[PDB]
């Protein structure tokens, strides 16, 4: 107890930092703190609690365990896949948050940023090296929080209508951390009336989430959906499948019929791993991209579906930023797809071409595989295996990326809100996967957090310079809700996208280039056909 | 033969299976995720794909 510049008391008790280092100086660091009771035992499937408060002096100078979940083994020693791997311990004991400051403390309210992570709702960790919030604190003056939530069957298996097993805990996990950074964040020197929360993938779903279910709308005041929204063909399952889904896992661990108090109980008794190893057996059809156990819409934290809710809320006073990278579905191909490796070019046949759009648009009809046939074929060189790869790839990224995060920028701008729109394009130049994938889903949380600013990580000064300008817009949205400059007529300017001229811009190395239409005839395909083909 | 070791919620880690055929363990439709690897060849499932090897090291990969 020396630093007290360390020290800070929360309504649980006190705790103690760390002093960490950035690049350019020192960083104060709260790891570990517990945000709620440990979800175990007769808690498992159950909604949060508060955590019960404390005496004396937490350490709170080390991440937490992670949460129980899938460890995506598809390529041993491989960084691509590995760097998503959980870094410290899984346990269902995993909800703790952590908190970035800049050392020293703050003399005013700084704004503060929320970081939740993605890994389709069956992975994740707040902990990870990619989520490191040091440099946004030393280099932005950042107040920044991230924390853990329930993945997978602990935070999402649903029996909807029961009490034992209601569904969207792992969301809930998610608010009681905002309720936290509420209620305690003053202490830390962040700004609680100016709160922004920002995800990537199932991480935007969940902000979306947020601003979707009411409850949680009071809790900030911004948002970021980085490839990922609520709306979409994988964020949510309706509460048919959810069940369907709950109870045949259950069939499959031994629990045991089943009425829901007594198929829950005994799912209870199940051991963490056990649960873990038959979730990815109750998805209903071949696919990729597809997660068994996600948000379920129940009417309560949900109260209508996605689809429903963003084409009748008020969006008014909402500040959005939302985007993709370049190849957002590179990689989900290489899990399950003919003809598709990371080792090779995946230069594939129209056979495997068609077989393959059948696995990366699953509830597709086999009318609706057709349409898809037809609109993502070349019908000058229709067998070209490069263009087929390349169509292949597409196919995924606008069905579960591109077309929902285009919806949602419509609708919300259509509906009163002030969205600014993006499209990544910059290729990491340390990459490990094939060239042929582009720049693929999750590339652009690197550079936004601020990583190539460490000297020891090996990237190009070019890199360094365009992750500054990253973390910038990222922060200038955060404190003012636009992405732009508080003086400094910069030159090169960011215009809100608008259901008229649908601008958007392009982040990579070369300066900002304004566009339009986010993939538009595309879309239109994906949210205005497809979907009374369907019906 | 060395070989990779892991559970369905372990990190790949390399193991001496000394002189045993190694496997990996996958689900055999998409999304065809590894479900596991290590010492020996546990019979195949038609829901869970094996792959069995025996040499070189880091076969079951
Ligand atoms: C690429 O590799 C996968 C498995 O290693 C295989 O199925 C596919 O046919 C290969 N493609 C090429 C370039 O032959």
């Amino acid at each position: 107890r020396e630093d007290p510049q360390l020290l800070v008391r929360v309504r649980g008790g006190q705790l103690r930092g760390i002093r960490l280092k950035a690049p350019g100086g020192p960083v104060s660091a709260f790891l570990g703190i517990p945000f709620a009771e440990p979800p175990v035992g007769s808690r498992r499937f159950m909604p949060p609690e508060p955590k019960r408060p404390w005496s004396g002096v937490l350490d709170a100078t080390t991440f937490q365990n992670v949460c129980y979940q899938y460890v995506d083994t598809l390529y041993p020693g491989f960084e691509g896949t590995e760097m998503w791997n959980p870094n410290r311990e899984l346990s269902e004991d995993c909800l703790y948050l952590n908190v970035w400051t800049p050392y020293p403390r703050p003399a005013s309210p700084t704004p503060v940023l929320i970081w939740i992570y993605g890994g389709g709702f069956y992975s994740g960790a707040a902990s990870l090296d990619v989520y490191d919030g040091r440099f946004l604190a030393q280099v932005e003056g950042a107040v920044l929080v991230s924390m853990n939530y329930r993945v997978g069957t602990f935070g999402f298996l649903a029996l909807p209508g029961s009490r034992e097993a209601p569904g969207n805990v792992g969301l809930l996990d998610q608010r009681l951390a905002l309720q936290w950074v509420q209620e305690n964040i003053a202490a830390f020197g962040g700004d609680p009336m100016s709160v922004t929360l920002f995800g990537e993938s199932a991480g935007a779903a969940s902000v979306g989430m947020h601003i979707l279910s009411l409850p949680s709308r009071s809790l900030f005041h911004r948002a970021v959906l980085q490839s990922g929204t609520p709306n979409g063909p994988w964020a949510t399952v309706s509460a048919g499948e959810a069940r369907r889904r709950a109870t045949l896992l259950a069939r499959l661990v031994g629990c045991p019929g089943g009425n829901d108090t007594e198929l829950i109980a005994c799912l209870r008794t199940r051991p963490a791993q056990d649960l873990v190893d038959h979730e990815w057996h109750v998805l209903p059809q071949e696919s990729i991209f597809r997660f068994s156990f996600v948000p379920v819409v129940d009417g309560d934290f949900l109260s209508d579906t996605p689809e429903a809710l963003i084409n009748t809320g008020d969006f008014q006073d909402l500040q959005v930023l939302v985007g993709v990278v370049k190849d957002e579905g590179s990689y989900f191909l290489v899990y399950g797809v003919p003809g598709f490796s990371k080792d090779n070019e995946s230069l594939i046949s129209r056979a495997q071409f068609l077989a393959g759009v059948r696995i990366g648009v699953p509830q597709a009809s086999d009318l609706a595989a057709e349409a898809v046939v037809l609109h993502y074929t070349d019908w000058l060189h229709p067998e070209d295996p490069t263009h087929l790869r390349d169509a292949m790839s597409a196919v995924v990224g606008d069905h579960n990326v591109v077309c929902p995060v285009a919806q949602l920028a419509g609708r919300l701008a259509a509906q009163g809100a002030r969205v600014y729109a993006y499209i990544f394009e910059h290729r990491a130049s340390t990459l490990t996967w094939p060239l042929w994938m582009g720049v693929p889903h999750g590339y652009e949380i690197e550079f936004i957090f601020g990583l190539p600013l460490d000297p020891s990580l090996n990237y190009t000064t070019e890199e360094r310079i365009f992750a500054q300008r990253l973390m910038k817009y990222w922060t200038n949205f955060a404190r003012t809700g636009d992405p732009n400059d508080p003086r400094d007529s910069k030159s090169p300017q960011w215009p809100p996208y608008t259901t008229a001229a649908q601008q958007y811009v392009s982040l990579n190395l070369k300066p900002l280039e304004v566009r339009r239409g986010l993939r538009a005839q595309t879309c239109a395909f994906w949210n205005r056909f497809l979907p009374k083909l369907l019906s | 033969t060395m070989c990779y070791s892991h559970t369905t919620t372990s990190r790949a880690i390399l193991t001496n299976c000394g002189e045993n055929s190694c496997y990996r363990k996958s689900r055999r439709h998409p999304p065809k995720m590894v479900l596991g690897r290590g010492c020996g060849c546990p019979p195949g499932d038609d829901n869970l794909e094996v792959k069995c090897c025996t040499s070189p090291d880091k076969c079951n990969y």
